[PDB]
DNA sequence: GCCCTTCGGCGCCTTCATCTCATCTGCCTATAATGGGAGCTGTCACGGATGCA
DNA sequence: TGCATCCGTGAGTCGAGGGTAATAAGGCAGATGAGATGAAGGCGCCGAAGGGC
């Protein structure tokens, strides 16, 4: 997403120092704010910008919704060391504690 | 116990070298760079983790110095301008018999 | 707003929040479980700590 | 389709006789599309053997998602019913607990 | 040349629309080069001419 | 001409100027207009790769827009003829060092683009899959190059996209961090530092001094031996003799095993 | 040696209430099961299929 | 030839296969030298992943 | 007997490898894994002070 | 029995120029070539703009 | 002022399970940093030995 914005802010760069018609100019700017747009939520409006395996892209909005998002999976509940996972089998003949 | 590739053969103890049996005078360090190049056969060679482990820590030269170096080695020993010692752009330098 | 946009819709409150310049505390339970404070209770009050 | 919308392309940008069928054909697309479909789908899964009746029964299995599918997000609970034109054709007590 | 940011034009309440007192639809034709506006009016020339 | 090295323009020659000059101007972006048409046309086969339509869209009209300027209308072909070349040029160029995640030159781009087609080609016609050998063979170059840009070509994958037949994690949750501190190789590196104080300190000062600044150790530069004479009021051979001493006891096997092990 | 009076927590999935986590302290065992009190199964709802 | 023998017995942490690579280069810690003075160890050029 | 033995299923780690992100531990039996500690354990020991 | 102080000897070790070998960037090709491939959408409930009428 | 009409939110917990693809692109000039060369200076190290107190 950051090299779209980065190739349509040159390409837009390069139309307005050349000098082109308007309607090309204002087409570039068109693509810079959708490219902003997908920047900053894809498939907000229209549909997603998409990549390879056909797959929307994740976006910056993307990374902080949901139960995938940073809030919910990295903030409030994280991976901890010093810990482990086994199977239980009853104890019968320990104590209480 | 003697180190060989191909045509150049190296005795450990008297620090001397033979090409295609002939035997050859050699400077010190060039024959550190020599004892590399035979210890990491077929393995390329770059400047930097040359410089790091065959020369000390504290050189403060330019980078000239190895490839004047490696101008020696060739001169001395692969005479020829294709040689077993090829060189890479920006890697360095590896000691291998041309297919 | 830290613990608003961490409960639900998350892009809405965060619009609204960064809109009004809402300035957090910081002093809520899900917010001091964020930063890595102690927790404003049990243990974790001046009483106790 | 691919084939079909490639040669189209290629028949017209060539003069005529001087067009062969091998250059009208590249036959990259439909092994690209068997090895798309053969890997990476998750309807052509990983053999479940560790005994007979496992192999036996991942073959001649039922399944519906995937492309044209219901996920099951998608799935409601009435699809996840049993129908009564089950009978004998789908057996309605093997079926995962997940 | 500047862009709009997404969270506040495009929203369950557009906040750029409620601001400037348009809608959506409104908006959409313009921050995408679909319609025009009028930036600014000059009003006493055109009550003299 | 006439703005440097010129004279006050009279009525007939300011005016009229510059009314041609931006019927000129019109004129192009007339033309301009009616021709985007055929880089909307042409840069329909050019996508399903590297970069989207709209894109090829644009980098088409770029390169329309640099072909009006050099087309001539003296040498008697239609504005299509000449403006197709140049609109391939522009949207190949973009296609070459835009649509890669990696940027690769133009000047092997080529290369990756004919072995390609060489070796698609031949696939058919021999019925196998060429061997990068026989590939070379057709190349006029080693192979081993063959090789090395058959492995360039391949472009970085996502890391985000989910790895599992069913959907419940992404590729990044499995990749280390390789840069992350080992938190156990620390301490041992700290201990090891003791260790070597200690056993600096049981050797003579000056001799713990000359290995130290030898060394770089509590500095960031080991330093020569005459900046070792100059700190020291010594001669060189001197500090040679010195550390002939240092590594002499260091030998000693009180040392050698209780240092060994940190290994 | 180093487990004498060394509490140790335990927790089963999905932690419903309060006492879905419980600090025991460990005794070695052999084999790889860890063996829990059965009085204790009934506030985990644990069970040992 | 590298590997291990056809009916050897392994555990967890044994090598299996003898994989060495070209370690390049890195920051040879001056303790290392003071440890390869001490021993007469090489500086083994290659890392062993 | 089913293919759920214990062997395959016991797991533990002290301090492995950690993501590229977040610092956070990996997750698995394949790396070196660690527990996930999510917020309805968090629920859980809040509510125990 | 070796320190204080020597000429010089090529070596050697750098270092200055000073040449080539890939490697990469910009430019030109003239019959004509003139308007998207494809996308499959529909869970359940629930608050709110919304285009018109 | 309705009022359908839609449009954006919510929808679980740990564990099997890793990666899938097109196309007309080619000479040519310049430049540029890396690496190939050759030459000359500032000690090294000795090859001699001085010598005596
Ligand atoms: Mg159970």
């Amino acid at each position: 997403l950051y090299r779209r914005v980065i190739n349509r802010n040159n390409r837009l760069k390069r139309l307005i120092d050349l000098g082109a018609p308007e309607i090309i100019v204002n087409n570039e700017k068109r693509m810079l704010q959708e490219s902003v747009d997908a920047l900053f939520d894809n498939g907000r409006r229209g549909r997603p910008v998409t990549g390879p395996g056909n797959r929307p892209l994740k976006s910056l909005s993307d990374l902080l919704k949901g139960k995938q998002g940073r809030f919910r999976q990295n903030l409030l509940g994280k991976r901890v060391d010093y810990s482990g996972r086994s199977v239980i089998v009853v104890g019968p003949q320990l104590k209480l504690h | 116990v003697r180190l060989t590739f191909a045509d150049i053969e190296l005795d450990e103890e008297t620090h001397e070298v033979w090409k295609a049996g002939q035997p050859v005078s050699l400077s010190p360090t060039e024959f550190t760079l020599l004892r590399y190049f035979v210890i990491n056969a077929g393995t390329v060679l770059s400047k930097p983790k040359i410089l790091d482990h065959v020369w000390r820590y504290d050189f403060g030269g330019d980078v000239n110095v190895v490839e004047s170096y490696v101008s020696y080695l060739r001169r001395k020993i692969d005479t020829g301008e294709k040689r077993l010692l090829h060189t890479l752009r920006g890697v360095g330098y590896v000691l291998r018999e041309p297919r | 707003w830290l613990s608003a946009a961490s409960f639900q819709e998350t892009t809405r409150v965060l619009t609204d929040a960064a809109i009004n310049c809402r300035s957090d505390k910081l002093n809520g339970l899900k917010e001091n479980v964020i930063i890595g404070k102690l927790i404003p209770a049990g243990t974790g009050i001046n009483r106790y700590r | 389709s691919r084939m079909e919308r490639v040669v189209r392309e290629r028949m017209t940008t060539q003069d005529v006789e001087a067009i062969t069928p091998q250059t009208l054909i590249n036959i990259r697309p439909v092994v690209a599309a068997i090895k798309e479909f053969f890997g990476t789908s998750q309807l052509s899964q990983f053999m479940d053997q560790n005994n007979p009746l496992s192999g036996l029964t991942h073959k001649r299995r039922l399944s519906a998602l995937g492309p044209g599918g219901l996920s099951r997000e998608r799935a409601g609970l009435e699809v996840r019913d049993v129908h009564p034109s089950h009978y004998g054709r789908m057996c309605p007590i093997e079926t995962p607990e997940g | 040349a500047p862009v709009t940011h997404i969270w506040y034009f495009k929203g369950v309440p557009s906040r750029l629309g409620y601001l400037l007192d348009l809608a959506p639809k409104d908006l959409e034709k313009i921050i995408y080069f679909a319609a025009y506006v009028i930036t600014s009016v000059d009003e006493e020339m055109r009550h003299n001419e | 001409e006439l703005s440097e090295r010129g004279e006050k323009l009279p009525a007939a020659q300011r005016r009229d100027m510059m009314w041609i000059c931006r019927d000129g101007d019109r004129a192009k972006n007339h033309l301009l207009e009616a021709n985007l048409r055929l880089v909307v046309s042409l840069a329909k086969r050019y996508t399903g790769r590297g970069m989207a339509f709209l894109d090829l869209i644009q980098e088409g009209n770029l390169g329309l827009i640099r072909a009006v300027e050099k087309f001539d209308y003296t040498k008697g072909y239609k504005f299509s003829t000449y403006a197709t070349w140049w609109i391939r040029q522009a949207i190949t160029r973009a296609m070459a060092d835009q649509a890669r995640t990696i940027r690769i030159p133009v000047h092997m781009v080529e290369v990756i683009n004919k072995l390609g087609r060489i070796q698609r080609e031949l696939l058919q016609d021999l019925g196998r899959e060429p061997t990068p050998e026989e590939l070379a063979k057709e190349m006029d170059i080693t192979p081993e190059k063959v090789l090395e840009i058959q492995q360039y070509a391949r472009e970085p994958i996502s890391l985000d996209q989910t790895i599992g037949d069913e959907g419940d994690s992404q590729l990044g949750d499995f990749i280390e961090d390789s840069e992350a501190v080992v938190a156990v190789d620390a301490v041992s590196f700290t201990l090891l530092q003791d260790q070597l104080q200690s056993v600096l300190d049981t050797l003579s000062e000056r001799e713990a001094g000359v290995v130290r600044l030898r060394f770089g150790l509590t500095d960031g530069q080991p330093r020569t031996l005459d900046e070792i004479g100059q700190v020291y009021g010594v001669t060189r051979e001197r500090i040679r003799q010195i550390e002939s001493k240092t590594m002499s006891k260091l030998r000693h096997p009180s040392r050698s095993q209780v240092l060994r092990d940190y290994l | 040696e180093v487990i004498a009076e060394h509490p140790v927590l335990l927790n089963r999935a999905p932690t419903l209430h309060r006492l879905g986590i419980q600090a025991f302290e460990p005794m070695l065992v052999e084999g790889k099961a860890i063996q829990l009190h059965p009085l204790v199964c009934e506030a985990f709802n644990a069970d040992f299929d | 030839r590298g590997i291990v023998r056809i009916g050897a017995e392994v555990r967890d942490g044994d090598i299996l296969v003898g994989k060495v690579t070209p370690k390049g280069e890195t920051e040879l810690t001056p303790e290392e030298r003071l440890l390869r003075a001490i021993f007469g160890e090489k500086a083994r050029e290659v890392r062993d992943t | 007997k089913l293919h759920h033995l214990v062997d395959d299923k016991i797991h533990a780690r002290s301090t492995g490898p950690y993501s590229m992100i977040t610092q956070q531990p990996l997750g698995g039996k394949a790396q070196f894994g660690g527990q996930r500690f999510g917020e309805m354990e968090c629920w859980a020991m809040q509510a125990y002070g």
